[PDB]
């Protein structure tokens, strides 16, 4: 099996996690990602600080306690041309993409390629970051701790 | 030529929904059928509902977005149609979307069945209120 992840920027230390380029990350499994790459799903103010320095996407994604997209610039198919962060209804059974916070990231914008999945543990998947550059960075692993999320594929 | 009539505004809020959140629905309702086996479809939108809202729609074939609309509504007008953007490259084929409307024409040869691999991902947000810390 392979899983790749699409990694941004970091703003504020918060980043964006795309999974196999489909909304596919469960609320369990978005916690262990982001666990892997030494991170946490962002609190509600770390995503407010990481907007105001450059932070937006036109994804849905887990967050601590709530899915949400951020935006800055007003995009008709991006919350619908609202700016800030908008707060997605939704069954806690959807899957979308993650939001991550890395608390030893700079305070502005870093660009620089993510390597690693520090935290990834024993197992037979192939994991690939795939950075903004157009780098890939792969290693055999694992970082789903449910059972539930490896089953469901 | 099909058309919205438009509601009278009934609710002033919409049901779960509070400012500053947005929902998704991916559906489509078949506005009218021709004599000719043409159908015309309309993305999902609750048509009485008088709130402070903008929406976007995309029209999704087979799983692939062929362009987007963009609504809003207010606390004095239900849900209005303010246009399409294309994004497909190829000519659509046995399809066709009503520009003044957004709704989207299917004739038959198109595909047997249209409310399988046809639909619209309909997104309201509604709008954030300005309060104080
Ligand atoms: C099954 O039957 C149904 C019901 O009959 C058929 O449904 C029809 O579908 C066609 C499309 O396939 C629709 O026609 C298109 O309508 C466009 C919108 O027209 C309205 O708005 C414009 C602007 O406000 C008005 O000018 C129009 O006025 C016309 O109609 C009124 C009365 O309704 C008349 O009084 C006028 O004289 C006009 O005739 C409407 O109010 C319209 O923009 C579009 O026109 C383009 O295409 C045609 C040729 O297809 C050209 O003649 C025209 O000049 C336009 O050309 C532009 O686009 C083409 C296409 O890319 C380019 O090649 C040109 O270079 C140019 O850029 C067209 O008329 C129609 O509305 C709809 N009818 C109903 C009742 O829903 C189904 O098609 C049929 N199914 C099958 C498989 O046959
Ligand atoms: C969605 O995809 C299906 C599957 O590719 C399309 O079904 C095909 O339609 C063509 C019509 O030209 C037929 O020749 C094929 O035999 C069909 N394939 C299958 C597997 O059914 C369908 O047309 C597509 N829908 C739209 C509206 O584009
Ligand atoms: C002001 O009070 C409001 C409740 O009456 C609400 O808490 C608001 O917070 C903002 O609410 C928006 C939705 O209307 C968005 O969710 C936004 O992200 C959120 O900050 C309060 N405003 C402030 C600036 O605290
Ligand atoms: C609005 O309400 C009136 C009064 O009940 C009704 O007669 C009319 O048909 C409605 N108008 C529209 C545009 O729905
Ligand atoms: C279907 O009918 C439309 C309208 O006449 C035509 O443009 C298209 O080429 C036809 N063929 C297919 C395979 O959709």
């Amino acid at each position: 099996n392979q899983i790749d992840l699409n990694v941004t920027c970091r703003y504020a230390g918060v980043f964006h996690v795309e999974k196999n380029g489909r909304y596919s990350i469960s609320r369990t499994e978005a916690a262990d990602l982001c666990q892997a790459f030494n991170s946490t799903l962002p609190t509600m103010d770390q995503m407010k600080l990481a907007l105001s320095k450059g932070f937006e996407t036109c994804r849905y994604g887990f967050i601590e306690g709530n899915v949400v997209i951020p935006r800055i610039h007003p995009n008709a198919i991006c919350a619908a041309n609202h700016t800030g962060v908008y707060i997605l209804v939704t069954s806690n059974t959807s899957h979308y993409d993650t939001y991550c916070f890395n608390a030893s990231a700079p305070p502005e914008e870093d660009c620089t390629s993510v390597t690693d999945l520090p935290n990834s543990f024993d197992g037979p998947v192939t994991i690939t970051i795939v950075n903004r550059d157009g780098t890939r960075y792969s290693k055999k692993g694992e970082y789903r701790t449910h059972q539930e999320d490896i089953d469901a594929s | 030529a099909p058309a919205p009539k438009t509601n009278n505004c009934t609710k002033f809020s919409y049901p779960g929904v509070s400012p500053g959140y947005c929902t998704e629905r991916r559906d489509m309702k078949l506005i009218t059928k021709f004599k000719n086996g043409t159908k015309v479809f309309s993305c999902p939108l609750l048509t009485d509902i008088c709130v402070n809202a903008r929406m976007s729609g995309v029209w999704c074939v087979n799983n692939s977005a062929i362009g987007s609309l963009f609504f809003t509504s207010t606390s004095h007008t239900p849900p209005m149609f303010h246009g399409f953007t294309p994004t497909h490259h190829r000519r659509l084929s046995g399809l066709w979307v009503d520009y003044q409307t957004g709704y989207l024409y299917v004739y038959p040869n198109a595909t047997k069945k249209p409310e399988k691999e046809i639909y619209c991902t309909l997104t309201i947000c509604i709008t954030a209120i300005t309060t104080r810390r």
